[PDB]
């Protein structure tokens, strides 16, 4: 009926819409890895420009 | 989030449906049995008809 | 998290309740509309026998 088709019909948004949800899951969880690779080779920036530092006020 | 809202959604569409079938139901047996019940009503008038023309 | 699990469990308790609700009523409309279809093949005989009775 109307009631069938109305529900294939937001049952298909349903699966549209968690898939784009997965989706912008996977899409934000690279973008958090690449930021977390960020804030390790911060730390790493960080302990280098710590050790440099250090000799530099040594010297 | 995101597909959480559209699950949601569906959840209540079925909520709305489920229970708009229900009520629909119940007032489906309501009338039914009143029917019935009006119908069985006559039946015990025509017995008492019967009775008195058998007199 | 914990609002996402009791709100979804609590519309699938609706769900699941109007669902059956609606099912125990259609089931008494079912064998009330029987009943009352007997009453009617019933009711047809108790004329027809009123009838010649009165002739």
């Amino acid at each position: 009926d109307f009631d069938d088709i109305h529900r294939k019909r937001m049952e298909k948004d349903l699966n549209e819409l968690q898939a784009l949800i997965e989706a912008h899951f996977e899409n934000r969880k690279k973008e958090e890895e690449e930021l977390v690779s960020l804030k390790d080779r911060i730390e790493r920036r960080r302990a280098e420009r710590a050790e440099q530092q250090r000799i530099r006020n040594e010297r | 989030m995101d597909a959480i809202k559209k699950k949601m959604q569906m959840l209540k569409l079925d909520k709305e449906n489920a229970l708009d079938r229900a009520e629909q139901a119940e007032a489906d047996k309501k009338a039914a049995e009143d029917r019935s019940k009006q119908l069985e009503d006559e039946l015990v008038s025509l017995q008492k008809k019967l009775k008195g023309t058998e007199d």
